[PDB]
């Protein structure tokens, strides 16, 4: 009773059911280093201007 | 200061937008009025110095130097008119703009509150000064004079720039008031000894210190008269003014670091004053006379006493008026016979009796006749140096003798003896020329009347 598969049929992606659990960390990767703390708040003008030598503003 | 600086800046459009026949009358008149306004800085009814803003101040040291600067601009204009009268109109206006530029730069220099601002304005003055010397000097040696002047200054100024950056990186500011209050003792390391020299050399070259003075006789002999006036009167005083401002942070190393510069000045003032006895060129003689006088200023600033600072301040102002007068007197004969050789024109009292009177007073001022501010400054310097070491009076005594000798030598040679009568082109003195002499000599007498105004910071 074996029917030969048609052209294109064997190359399909198929879904399969398995009792095996899904690996959680297949790469055995470490924990990523924590990002730099972000600085928050609203912008204010530079305090006393540019402060470049003798320039007042 | 803005009510003094802004009108000074308006002299530039006034020069360029005036008619050719009105330029000199216009710029001279408003230059006089700007000198009048600078007297507001003398209204000092307390002991707190005037801080107009973060950028400009004025205290009893800068105030006299600012007013003297403002007064010189009209005087330089009158001095320049006769020898520029053959230049075309644009060249005359360019020259006036150079003179105004120095006036603006120097007033800002003496009122700056921050040291790198002082440095930038201090260096900016070289540009108009060089242009005046080399574009309007008369001889081929004016180009060499320009090179010496520019590069004696610049080689000393580069170490100054490094020291100023270094101080700012360490303290966080170059504001003078804050540097004064927060100053702390220096350690006597080799590194700090090099710091002392970097802070001092540019001011010492500018004075000039004996040994590095060769630029100044060259610059005077070759410059036009208005260049000689500003150079002798104000530009040399940038070094003394710089030394007084910056030495506040250099303690206690000045106690031993000053010895080579006291020695050069006290011995050097004898070498340069003795040169004046055998100098054939009248302008060179007056120039070497300045080096001798500024040697005294160096010595008294180095010993850092209340008397020494006060005597230096008076001498700075008195020398400014006196030396500028002598250059103008010498230039009046040169404009007639076109030679600076002192021994050429002789017996001139016969033909210029009133100009000879101006000669005598300038000479009497120069040899420090009492009660002139010339003598007052030199006297208090002598007292402070005697306190520093009683043997200084020996070198002081020799210089006083020599100064009288060359001062009277110049008068006897040029004004007295028989008239050199082949000089039939000795035209009578100009009203302008006689007015110019009076504008020097009246302030000297008025300042002798009220010497509190030029005592400086310590008294
Ligand atoms: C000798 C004959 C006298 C001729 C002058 C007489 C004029 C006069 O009345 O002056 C007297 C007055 C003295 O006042 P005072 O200093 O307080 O005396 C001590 C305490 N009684 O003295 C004065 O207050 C006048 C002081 C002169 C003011 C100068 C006027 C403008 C100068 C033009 C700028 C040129 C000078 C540049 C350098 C100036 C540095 C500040």
């Amino acid at each position: 009773g074996w029917v030969r598969p048609d052209l294109g049929q064997l190359s399909k992606v198929t879904k399969v059911k398995t009792d095996r659990p899904l690996p959680e960390n297949p790469y055995h990767s470490r924990a990523r280093p924590e990002p730099n703390p972000v600085i928050e708040g609203d912008l204010k003008p530079a305090k006393h201007g540019t402060r470049f030598f003798f320039w007042t503003v | 200061m803005l009510k003094i600086i802004l009108p000074s800046l308006m002299l530039l459009p006034l020069t360029w937008l005036s008619s050719p026949k009105k330029t000199w009358t216009n710029v001279t008149s408003y230059s006089f009025l700007i000198s009048l306004t600078s007297l507001t800085l003398l209204w000092q009814t307390d002991e707190n110095y005037k801080n107009f803003s973060n950028m400009f101040s004025s205290d009893p040291l800068s105030t006299p130097l600012i007013i003297l600067t403002a007064w010189l601009l009209p005087l330089m204009l009158m001095a320049s008119q006769n020898h520029l009268k053959k230049d075309n109109n644009v060249l005359q206006k360019l020259y006036i703009s150079m003179l105004i530029s120095l006036q603006i730069l120097l007033i800002m220099t003496f009122s700056a509150t921050e040291l790198i601002m002082f440095y930038i304005l201090f260096e900016a003055t070289l540009i108009p000064t060089l242009i005046i010397i080399t574009r309007w000097g008369n001889q081929t040696e004016r180009l060499n004079a320009g090179i010496y002047f520019l590069f004696y200054t610049l080689i000393g100024s580069i170490p100054l720039l490094i020291a100023l950056i270094l101080i700012q990186n360490h303290v966080g500011t170059l504001n003078l008031m804050i540097l004064s209050f927060t100053t702390h003792t220096l350690d006597a390391s080799w590194s700090n000894n090099l710091l002392w020299l970097a802070c001092m050399m540019a001011f010492l070259i500018k004075m000039p210190l004996y040994g590095v003075h060769l630029w100044l006789p060259k610059a005077h002999v070759e410059a036009p008269i208005a260049g000689s006036m500003i150079l002798a009167a104000i530009l040399l005083k940038l070094g003394s003014y710089g030394m007084i401002r910056i030495s506040i942070i250099l303690d206690p190393l000045t106690k031993y670091m000053a010895y080579p510069f006291i020695l050069l000045s006290l011995w050097g003032m004898i070498m340069t004053s003795s040169i004046c006895l055998r100098q054939t060129d009248l302008k060179s003689l007056i120039a070497y006379s300045s080096v001798s006088h500024m040697a005294l200023v160096i010595a008294s600033i180095m010993i850092q006493t209340p008397w020494s600072f006060m005597g230096a301040t008076m001498l700075m102002i008195a020398h400014g008026l006196t030396s500028s007068l002598l250059f103008c007197l010498a230039n009046s004969n040169y404009e007639r016979i076109h030679s600076r050789t002192m021994i050429m024109a002789r017996g001139l009292q016969m033909v210029f009796p009133l100009m000879a009177t101006w000669w005598l007073m300038a000479s009497l001022a120069n040899l420090a006749l009492p009660p002139s501010i010339n003598l007052m400054g030199e006297l208090f310097i002598t007292m402070s140096l005697f306190s520093w070491s009683n043997f200084t009076i020996i070198l002081m005594g020799i210089n006083i003798i020599i100064t009288g000798m060359y001062s009277m030598y110049m008068i006897i040679t040029t004004q007295r003896g028989k008239l050199t009568n082949h000089m039939i082109n000795l035209q009578p003195s100009h009203t302008r020329e006689l007015t110019l002499m009076a504008l020097h000599m009246i302030p000297l007498i008025l300042l002798t009347t009220s010497p509190k105004l030029i005592t400086g910071l310590t008294m």
